[PDB]
RNA sequence: GUGGAAGUCUGUUAGAGUUGGUGUCCUACAAUACCCUCUCGUGAUCUAUGUGUAGGGGUGAAAGGCCCAUCGAGUCCGGCA
RNA sequence: GUCGGGUGAGAACCCCGACGGCCUAAUGGAUAAGGGUUCCUCAGCACUGCUGAUCAGCUGAGGGUUAGCCGGUCCUAAGUC
RNA sequence: AGGGAAACGUGAUUCAACCUGGGGCCCAUGAAAAGACGAGCAUAGUGUCCGUACCGAGAACCGACACAGGUGUCCAUGGCGGCGAAAGCCAAGGCCUGUCGGGAGCAACCAACGUUAGGGAAUUCGGCAAGUUAGUCCCGUACCUUCGGAAGAAGGGAUGCC
RNA sequence: UGUCCCAACGUUGGGCCCGGUGAACUGUACAUUCCAGUGCGGAGUCUGGAGACACCCAGGGGGAAGCGAAGACCCUAUGGA
């Protein structure tokens, strides 16, 4: 497929909503990524 | 170590497609039992294994010269072609 | 020790397929280390990585058939598989016939053994396919 | 042909996708006519009575 | 008013570009075009730019691949940020 | 003899179809599959991509066929408890 | 597939060599649509993988797509606004 | 220039690509527009913007799945073979991932299948299934017919290697 | 011509044993049944007798009016299309 400007921009930003709680944040919260999308499994928008 | 003549005869009552692996399987458990060795501790020198596999996987040979020798620590047997 | 990496690097820098490509036994050590295309070219210099060779069918056989073939034989009713305008398009053969006695009746006119009268004849007797051949032609004009 | 399973594979054609004014991807971009706000027909965003309840 | 350089992109492949063709790689706005790059990073680091190359990054940034005159010197202009 | 016509022939060329085996499967590999066999295969041919026609309306070489696994009137939500 | 060998806490199925096979309009090579990072590297095995796994399209972190002269872009088609 | 360890050939035939001609068919007539040419040469400057990873399928697409289904284009000139883009065998290239293994001469029963003496459709709704025939050449060919056809009628003969 | 007389032997993949992985259908309760009888006239459960030590493996499916589907046939509804 051909993509735009616009859609490879959204598509990069999930790929970013895609990666998992940073550790730090664990800590902090003292104590799960619901969002997260696989590319096989789900189905983006477009 | 000496020199023996293994029959494969007992390879046909396995599906004929199918007889290098099972003749392989023969000679391991002939020299294991007449070496008074483990099946573990039998070493197959790769001759043995292409002279068996020299005609195809189903058209293996009904006797097979090999020549093994028995030592070390643990037991074993080591062996090749002829 | 994972080589696969390196299988595919060798395949390009030797510029061959990946299954003729072939890591010597005794350095898996060693190739287990390359990591760029450099070091692979390097550890192809030492020998340690080459290219099988790639083989070609024998035509050994089929060039003593093309022989006894040539030389008009095994080529009986048992080993025609083909029609026969199969083995020899007829159109085909028509123009190759009609033009071989066409060249031959322009030369003998250029030759001069045939007025342009002679000539216009024959040629339209050969169009109309009165010669099966320039001998049957040849004959045919010595009356 | 089945109009089950083997009818599902020729389906690899584009039709709806992100609305350029919702953000629901409901834009057919063939009729360039959005299905859920209407954008590409009307000015006013699509909305009917009947989406609820009728005394709701 | 957004700028066009945004920060230097710094990575292996980014080192090599530098090192061996002296070139200088940039995380830029996406709405600058290769001109406002090459003007943008001039005025910068004092330098002279003879060619850049962009990309449109999976990450939602634009690349450009900056190349100095033999004048300039890719390894010195980086160093000192 | 030449010529090379044809909703022409043979043809698992590619491709299109789906006659029989009432085989295999039938908590399937598959909510229509597998295999062998078989029809068409220069034409009213097959096909990709684009585009037009919308629900008592389309489309239909007509079987009430087909209009996204949904058709003697699609689907969704509402009327509706 | 088999015999050896490599790695590893752990190996029938991860990697190397040999032998033995499978695919020939495809099981090769290049691509359209569609997917959207699945690409590469390193580190891993709680999940996924019809058994196992040190392997992986899996988990984690990093990196990767450079055009005056390849496409788009421009033109017009059925037709659409 | 490049590339190759090295040689770094010459002739020929058949010739995909590409080029250029002639003929035939239509109660069917086989786009348009932008653009190019027409309309020279030197030197210099400019040539922005968007796409570019990978899969492209018996695991990256649709089908709830790493689904035996479905899904367009180009390679149609690799060798033997042969009428052939057919079968079979084999290169190049790709693969052992149509991804669970081990063991029993491995029984009954089932799936796919081979061979069965004598008989030869007696089986059965029915010859269902299976089988028979088979390529090429020569000889030869009925009734009937819209003269096209029937027709590869039937029937008979030949077929290798040297 | 194994369709048949009339069946045989063999080949390959299962089947059987072992390691690993690991569902579903179904289930008021009880349940080792058989022959009779009885009963809403088609009983493993009532009544009379008979038989029956418990557990497990394979089999081909006689019975559970076996499982699967609020019977498509028929009639009825001041039903629908
Ligand atoms: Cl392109
Ligand atoms: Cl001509
Ligand atoms: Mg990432
Ligand atoms: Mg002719
Ligand atoms: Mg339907
Ligand atoms: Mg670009
Ligand atoms: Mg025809
Ligand atoms: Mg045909
Ligand atoms: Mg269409
Ligand atoms: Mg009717
Ligand atoms: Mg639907
Ligand atoms: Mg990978
Ligand atoms: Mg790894
Ligand atoms: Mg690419
Ligand atoms: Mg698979
Ligand atoms: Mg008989
Ligand atoms: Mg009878
Ligand atoms: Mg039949
Ligand atoms: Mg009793
Ligand atoms: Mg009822
Ligand atoms: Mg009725
Ligand atoms: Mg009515
Ligand atoms: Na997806
Ligand atoms: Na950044
Ligand atoms: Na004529
Ligand atoms: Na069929
Ligand atoms: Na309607
Ligand atoms: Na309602
Ligand atoms: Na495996
Ligand atoms: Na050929
Ligand atoms: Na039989
Ligand atoms: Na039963």
């Amino acid at each position: 497929g051909k993509k735009s400007k616009a859609t490879k921009k959204r598509l990069a930003k999930l790929d970013n909503q895609n990666s998992r709680v940073p550790a730090w944040v664990m800590l902090k919260t003292d104590e799960r990524n619901h969002k997260r999308r696989h590319w096989r499994r789900n189905d983006t928008d477009e | 170590e000496r020199v023996v003549t293994i029959p494969l005869r007992d390879a046909r009552a396995e599906p004929n497609h199918k007889r290098a692996d099972k003749a392989m399987i023969l000679i391991r458990e002939h020299l294991a039992k007449h070496f008074s060795v483990d099946e573990d501790a039998v070493r197959l020198d790769p001759s043995i294994n292409e002279a068996a596999w020299a005609r195809g996987r189903a058209n293996t040979p009904s006797k097979i010269r090999v020549r093994a020798a028995r030592f070390e620590e643990e037991g074993e047997a080591i062996v090749e072609a002829e | 020790t994972d080589l696969s990496a390196q299988k595919r690097l060798a395949a390009d820098v030797l510029d061959v397929g990946k299954n003729r490509v072939w890591f010597n036994p005794e350095r898996q050590g060693d190739i287990a280390d390359a990591i760029t295309r450099e070091d692979v070219r390097e550890l192809v210099d030492e020998g340690a990585i080459q290219a099988k060779d790639k083989k070609g069918n024998s035509r050994g056989r089929a060039r003593e058939r093309q022989k006894k073939r040539a030389k008009g034989h095994q080529k009986g009713a048992g080993s025609r598989k083909g029609k026969a305008g199969a083995r020899q398009n007829s159109k085909e053969d028509w123009e190759s016939r009609i033009r071989a006695q066409r060249t031959k009746l322009r030369e003998l006119r250029d030759e001069g053994t045939l007025s342009s009268s002679q000539y216009r004849d024959l040629y339209d007797k050969a169009g109309g396919g009165e010669f099966d051949s320039v001998a049957d032609l040849e004959r045919y004009i010595d009356a | 042909t089945g109009a089950g399973t083997p009818s599902q594979g020729k389906k690899n054609t584009t039709t709806h996708t992100k609305c350029r004014r919702c953000g629901e991807k409901s834009y057919h971009t063939k009729k360039k006519v959005c299905s859920s706000c209407g954008f590409g027909k009307s000015a006013k965003r699509r909305d009917y009575e009947w989406q609820s309840k009728a005394g709701e | 008013s957004w700028d066009v350089i945004k920060h230097p992109h710094v990575t292996e492949k980014a080192m090599n570009d530098m090192d061996f063709q002296n070139k200088l790689q940039f995380a830029v706005d996406d709405r600058a075009s290769k001109g406002e790059v090459a003007d943008a990073v001039e005025e910068q680091y004092d330098v002279t730019v003879e060619q850049v190359n962009t990309q449109n990054t999976m990450d939602g940034e634009k690349k450009a691949v900056v190349r100095l005159s033999e004048d300039d010197d890719a390894q010195e202009v980086a160093s000192r940020i």
